[PDB]
């Protein structure tokens, strides 16, 4: 009844949201036909948060699904859960942006923001109470950063009180999938800072590390990648949808998780990750969960928390457990390592407990964190930008569609302001 | 006849009430469905059906914890008009529960309180279960105190509040919402029972010999102490202590009205198998520093006024014998200007234990309330905790953004400074 | 004979050196201290006036304390 | 009304206590559950439901002798709080178990004797059970003595300790443990009781028909001895002795307080079918030197004080005959200063035979306490044992590491040398 | 509780430990799956000394397995009780050691000793109290004596007040199995005299002589040798796991036995060893047990105690007893053999009687000795060192790893030093 409107943009966001709606329909027991066939009565009591009511017991999801080239839509629709999304939400175009931020932001991006706003505003005003917007896109791409940033800009000048909750995919350190993404990341970070209130940062190679070293997989496809993303996708709104002894919504995390408006860049984690070969040798309780979500090699970002400093940290639990183990080991992780946390904030750990565990585990958790170590990524993006703007390397495919050359200097000058503000608190 | 109104505000208050009303129904004959197969007058208004409605108001801005009452095993007991549900949460923000979202629903709960007191010819006071470190229990409740002290006149206000533990903590903004409420709820309450959370965890770890109980086992103890408070308004006793004399004994001054809580016989089943509990040992265990329901050292502070509420099978002779040995213990530091310093209440009804509970059937029970000065130490600790957050403009934007002036934050610090300087002033010779 | 696999593993284990047979060995004090467990002066049957004097002894001890 | 609190520190103390408390529950009508299907007041506490919690404080730094009780037949008898366990070991070190790991748990155990004494209407004294050889029973016992001397004070601390034997020994550092622990028995203990092993071994070998005696057969005899002395508080007689009465009649000096305890009619079933353990024939059997519970030679010393406690069908008329036959002898040689030196006790209840033991019951059982000056000649040999090991400072490095100076061995040696001359100067007189 | 963390290093150490853990699992009633099979309730209250709890009624060991070759780990997992081990505790090197002490300590052990330290830091914090450590060695090779000393030198430096009872298979005096054995043994024994409180001495021909001239085994494999060694291992810590009359843990044995901070080279044995044909020809009691314990043909070292002096002696007993035979015979043996025992200690023998016997026998003892006959075994390696080193033979396989030729002089200096302190009380 606290309502979340979902947006996707790009071939990142479409597939990640496909796995997200997959695991959400699996949790609520929703068939590919859309009909409920689950067992417990607790899956219908807050079903409206992610799904819209329709006749025939069919729960159509509440999400707009947009990408310029329609070649990605035919992959989503022919998938396992592709027959539940509305075709009116299937807004697209005719020409793909293809790895250019300025293509998706000014010339053709202005020609589709109205067409996607007409369905976002249509779904948003059919809501009892609206909590915010949850968006899935890519940072290093061309149609995610190029276009979905316009949607955030157009929403935030029209809904000036709803929360912004973005799950971006940042570029990797050692392997680059594009050749131009320093420009796109520099142009999208400058526009994501003064608008959004809660941004998540995910990277591909750190999740490769996860499913290789921890899950002990043999052939890590993109499906297991997006399933590991969907695990922390569903775990953040698990108290807004299920009962428990102590629940937290998105605004609780927003007020417990940001000290200042310009420091709201997060990084996620997932605690109960164990392989098949070590299933029978693991004691599934509270202590190894609190010792595992703390581990640096259980995280979804390429920044060691050793080098940075934790300002505040949230930790949402799930399942049936006692609460003094929880708080006593949050005390243990605040007291064993005083050099990890800031001394100018007394309590840095936010906890919340649900009651219904995920389908397949007795106990689970979800790590959220605002760390100073995310400054180590942005300084690398800026060093790439300074190595690329110094001779106007790829600039002529950007100014060819009506960009200002000087705006690139403003983007860098406002990007490194975040680095300066993170550095003052270290 | 002497009927009392309980107001539960917030997630913590609702979860406390969900376990207190269980034993309220169990101690009388009231079944979970509302039926019984005149002592029940003070808590249950009797309709003509033999079905009894409770005299309570459950209010919360987040609906998630109240719907489990509506769909649980107590769905046919409460009046459906009572369980007030909000639209949007307060989300740990005092301003969100005070000025903009909390302002819409105060008139409805005020009207509900008025219509509940219209059916109450013996109104005595208020039993408020609100939290300090939360969003709605600290902000929405302050509006309620503001309205009731100007609308219902000089009536008794007894708060059963949850205070943040020194070590265990849940939110990260709770020093704010703890400091913010004490500015206006100081003068709008007559007594405030401070309860922490960690000390009761020690109680169920050390005295109770069970490991990993949950919030339910803590709320059961809170329900037990709130039952022993109102034991003299429903059952016969040698010396009944009404609700009015509580503050005639406890509070001396118009600004020191903050007593403490202690419940001594908290032993298990196998302990009841072996050790026999008379009056003297439970009175001695009551005054133990480590049996306290607040994380504090009572030996540092000085007791100012205490009251005992004995419950069960007691005779007065060894009650008067047991308090004389407390007069000769120099380890317990009583104040030099209270030579009497004691109040005794007796009830013949033994305490009851819930099915599937943690305690066992006992014959004697003592509940302790004492105005001490270690609460000033707890307040100085929370003041030092808050003082390392306003040094560098932290978390203010959530407050000044939504209808709260920045000039409040400077005044609350010096108001609490005057409060603790007055509290330490009266503790001297 | 419901634990035959344990003995079959253990003897084939240690038939190299340690051949024997399976017994159950209780501790010594669980075999010595065991459920095995007219009387002149079955007690000093103090009653009535002696109990009154004991309560007197307590009461004037605390009284002279005061 | 007449109550004793038992603190049983160490493994030997716990085993002897298991034997003694089994004897105590058998003596009265208490089931191992705690229910009878005013003699229990000394060692029990009546509850409302009919339970009876024994007044014992079982403390050890190990669970393997305390949880071993918890799985026994007396698990429901004992309140679970007084079965105090530890984590790690004193490990044959007075210094470790007295200074390093004893400190973290001596504040916890002391809160239990306080609650036991709060339930006590009148407490007469303590009955400590430990051993002088091991680590816990030498350091924890010393800490308990000093803390109870500071805390309670003017009570009657009985000390039933087990001494190192002259020839049979288990530990190597046990002379080091035994010499150090005398610095609280001499000052902070008001009475004491040495017992060594080989004397009980020989008593089981010769008086009893048994060979191969296990350690339960020793603790049962010790439990009978301790039930004999505290029998008068539970059942008095024609001549009753009291725990604060016999303390003044057993010391001439504030330093000579080391008596020897015997239970004279130790006898078998085939052995005792033929003779009668009469009053006149067990009194001179009380002074037989190979029936002494300490392996020492009393012919080489002079008797200084004595106390004989009878138990059962004893008439006072032949006790004077037994006391007159002894003083006329030439070998039983006394101190010139005191001519009488004898205090006699009479009680009317015969001993209780343990089903499963060996001691077939007699009707006239006598417990004998004697203060002899010969026990100091059993103390110069321990001093020689310590002297031959301190020559090149062996085993010292495991004491000086635990926050204690090396020179406390030497000052213990000065104390023992200054203690020997007290027994030297007595006996010889004008 | 009082729990021991095990470490197995090198091929010999791994093969001995794969018998030690597996006779321990026999003693506690654990199947190769990991569940419970025992006949008594006495095998589970002290299961936490060696094992860790696992959900489903399963039990896993507490051991770290370390080497420099995957073949031994393959052989360990291929055994009957190899599958109980956790696979994330298996940390190993993947290139050979060369039987070089220098390569196993400086060039290849330096890479591996960090991860082994990480795993043992994880496992030491999984217990409320840690009693001490246990390690299996081999003083002749390079992969079982190069980083094991590195393991000990970074365990004493971090856990400074515990017990490390390492067990070592010492090189032979008469025959041999590796031509560089005196070098590795002197380099290991230079570090075993400084930071280790209890060590053991195992000699393979003593095993051979016991299994030929006493056990009468026609074809003795190495499995029987490790069975004898593990039977010696099990008797030392029996008082930690099973109740008895006169208990004595490892700190008891430490405090009683070794008098000086350096004289801690033990001398272990196992008493009731007999062939099959002679079992019905002998009575089974303590008078013959003390002889078979004190017999030098039931001893694991080829050095006659007749040529030296016994300093202190332990005897951990098992089974139903009657301790007059235990106490009086340690007096009789000292009385008859007065010349061999030292004079400045009155009682040289400590007894410790447990009640629960090993499976198979009721009359079991573990001999532990401290004799001055160790120097007659240590001159036979100091002479081999002084023959090899003076001709300047094998040093460039050690000089190539950054350690120079003068380091060997301190090793032989400490060798002659130790031989001198053994001769002071002969
Ligand atoms: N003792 C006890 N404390 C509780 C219980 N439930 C919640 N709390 C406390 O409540 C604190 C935060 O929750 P609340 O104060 O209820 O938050 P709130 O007032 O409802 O504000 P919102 O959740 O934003 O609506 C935590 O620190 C808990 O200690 C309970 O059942 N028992
Ligand atoms: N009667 C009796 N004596 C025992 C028993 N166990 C040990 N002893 C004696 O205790 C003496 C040494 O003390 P320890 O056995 O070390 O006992 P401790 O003093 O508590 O030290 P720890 O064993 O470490 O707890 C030995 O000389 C034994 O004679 C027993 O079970 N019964
Ligand atoms: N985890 C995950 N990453 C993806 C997926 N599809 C694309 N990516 C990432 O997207 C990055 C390239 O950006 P791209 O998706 O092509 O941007 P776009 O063309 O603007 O939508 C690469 O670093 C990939 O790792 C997916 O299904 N899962
Ligand atoms: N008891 C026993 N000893 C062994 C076994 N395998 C090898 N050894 C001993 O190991 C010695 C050689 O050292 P080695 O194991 O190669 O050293 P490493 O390579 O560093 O582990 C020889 O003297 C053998 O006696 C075995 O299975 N059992
Ligand atoms: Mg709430
Ligand atoms: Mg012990």
């Amino acid at each position: 009844m606290r309502e979340i409107v979902h947006l996707q943009a790009g071939q990142c966001g479409n597939q990640i949201g496909a796995k997200f709606w997959e695991v959400i329909s699996d949790e609520h027991g929703i068939d590919p036909t859309g009909t409920y066939h689950g067992d417990s009565d607790l899956q219908l009591e807050r079903i409206n948060v992610y799904y819209n009511e329709a006749t025939g017991g069919k729960y159509v999801p509440r999400a707009v699904l947009v990408d310029l080239e329609p070649g990605t839509m035919d992959s989503v629709r022919s998938g396992p859960f592709g027959q539940i999304f509305r075709p009116d939400n299937f807004v697209f175009g005719q020409s793909g942006a293809g790895n250019n931020w300025a293509k998706g932001h000014y010339t053709e991006g202005a020609e589709l923001v109205d067409s996607v706003l007409d369905v976002v505003r249509k779904e948003a005003e059919s809501c009892d109470c609206l909590q915010g917007f949850q968006l899935t896109h890519s940072l290093g791409g061309g149609t995610g950063s190029g276009m979905g940033t316009l949607l955030i800009s157009k929403i935030r000048e029209e809904y000036p009180d709803r929360i912004m909750n973005t799950f971006s995919v940042v570029p990797s350190p050692k392997v680059s999938d594009t050749v131009v993404e320093p420009y796109n990341a520099t142009l999208s970070v400058h526009q994501l800072v003064e608008n959004t209130d809660e941004t998540y940062c995910i990277d591909n190679e750190a999740l490769y590390d996860i499913c290789f070293r921890t899950l002990k997989l043999t052939t890590p496809t993109y499906g297991d990648l997006n399933h590991l993303v969907s695990a922390t996708m569903s775990g953040v709104t698990t108290c807004l949808r299920f009962p428990g002894q102590l629940n937290a919504d998105l605004r609780k995390l927003a007020v417990n998780m940001v000290p200042f408006p310009r420091l709201h860049f997060f990084m996620p984690g997932f605690a109960p990750l164990t392989s098949r070969g070590s299933q029978q040798y693991r004691a599934l309780t509270v202590p190894e969960l609190t010792q595992q979500m703390f581990d640096a090699k259980n995280m979804m970002a390429a920044c060691d928390p050793r080098h940075g400093r934790y300002l505040t940290v949230a930790a949402v639990f799930r399942g049936r457990m006692s609460m003094k183990e929880v708080d006593e080991q949050m005390l243990n992780v605040q007291n064993k390592n005083s050099s990890y946390f800031v001394e100018w904030i007394p309590n840095n750990v936010k906890t919340a407990v649900c009651d219904i565990p995920p389908r397949g585990l007795k106990m689970s958790a979800t790590f959220i964190g605002n760390s100073t170590a995310i400054q180590e990524l942005f300084k690398r993006i800026s060093e790439q930008f300074t190595a690329m703007f110094r001779r106007k390397a790829f600039l002529h495919w950007y100014t060819g569609e009506g960009m200002d050359e000087m705006e690139f200097t403003e983007a860098e000058s406002n990007m490194n302001d975040l680095v300066s503000e993170y550095q003052q608190y270290q | 006849m002497r009927e009392c109104i309980s107001i539960h505000v917030g997630q913590a208050g609702v979860q406390i009430g969900n376990a207190c009303w269980e034993l309220y129904c169990l101690e009388h004959g009231i079944q979970p469905d509302g039926q019984m197969p005149d002592s029940f007058n003070t808590f249950f208004s009797e309709t003509g059906a033999g079905k009894h409605v409770p005299r309570a108001v459950f209010v919360d801005l987040e609906p998630t914890v109240v719907d489990e009452v509506r769909t649980g095993t107590y769905r046919q007991l409460f009046h459906p008009e009572q369980l007030i549900t909000g639209k949007e949460d307060a989300a740990n923000n005092y301003a969100r529960g005070h000025y903009t979202i909390g302002k819409e629903i105060v008139d409805l709960v005020l009207d509900r309180i008025r219509k509940l007191a219209d059916l109450c010819t013996g109104l005595q006071g208020f039993l408020i279960f609100h939290s300090f470190g939360g969003g709605t229990g600290s902000g929405f409740a302050s509006l309620l105190m503001e309205r009731l002290s100007v609308d219902y006149g000089k009536k008794s206000k007894l708060e059963f509040a949850i205070y943040p533990a020194p070590q265990v903590s849940t939110a990260v903004v709770e020093p704010y919402n703890s400091i913010l409420t004490t500015h206006t709820t100081l003068e709008h309450s007559d007594c405030a029972f401070m309860v922490d959370n960690e000390a009761i965890y020690d109680i169920c770890r050390r005295n109770l010999d069970i490991e990993r109980p949950t919030y339910t086992n803590l709320n059961r103890l809170i329900g037990q102490i709130v039952s022993s408070i109102t034991a003299s308004l429903r059952f016969d006793g040698a010396l009944n202590v009404d609700l009015t004399e509580f503050q005639t004994n406890l509070v001396p001054y118009p600004r020191i009205h903050f007593p403490l809580a202690t419940y001594a016989p908290v032993i298990s089943a196998e302990k009841a198998y072996h050790e026999q509990l008379s009056v003297a040992e439970i009175t001695n265990a009551c005054f133990e520093p480590a049996n306290q329901m607040v994380k504090c050292d009572p030996r540092h502070g000085k007791y100012m006024a205490c009251c005992m509420l004995y419950r069960g099978d007691v005779v007065p002779k060894d009650v008067n014998a047991a308090i004389a040995t407390i007069k000769t213990k120099r380890t317990i530091q009583f104040v030099d200007w209270c030579p009497t310093g004691f109040k005794v209440g007796i009830n013949y009804q033994p305490p009851t234990v819930v099915p599937g509970g943690d305690l066992a059937k006992v014959q004697r029970a003592v509940c302790m309330l004492s105005n001490t000065t270690a609460i000033a130490e707890a307040w100085a600790r929370l003041d030092h905790k808050l003082d390392l957050m306003y040094a560098k403009r932290a978390f203010v934007h959530w407050y000044v953004g939504e209808g709260m002036e920045e000039g409040e934050f400077s005044e609350a610090r010096e108001d609490l400074a005057a409060l603790e300087k007055d509290y330490e002033e009266v503790g001297v010779d | 004979s419901i634990f035959s696999d344990y003995y079959d593993l253990g003897y084939n284990m240690r038939s190299n050196l340690f051949q024997g047979a399976p017994q159950e060995t209780k501790s010594l004090m669980k075999a010595s201290y065991t459920p095995e467990v007219l009387e002149h002066w079955h007690g000093r049957k103090t009653d009535d006036l002696g109990r009154w004097h004991q309560k007197n002894a307590m009461n004037m001890n605390l009284q002279k304390a005061l």
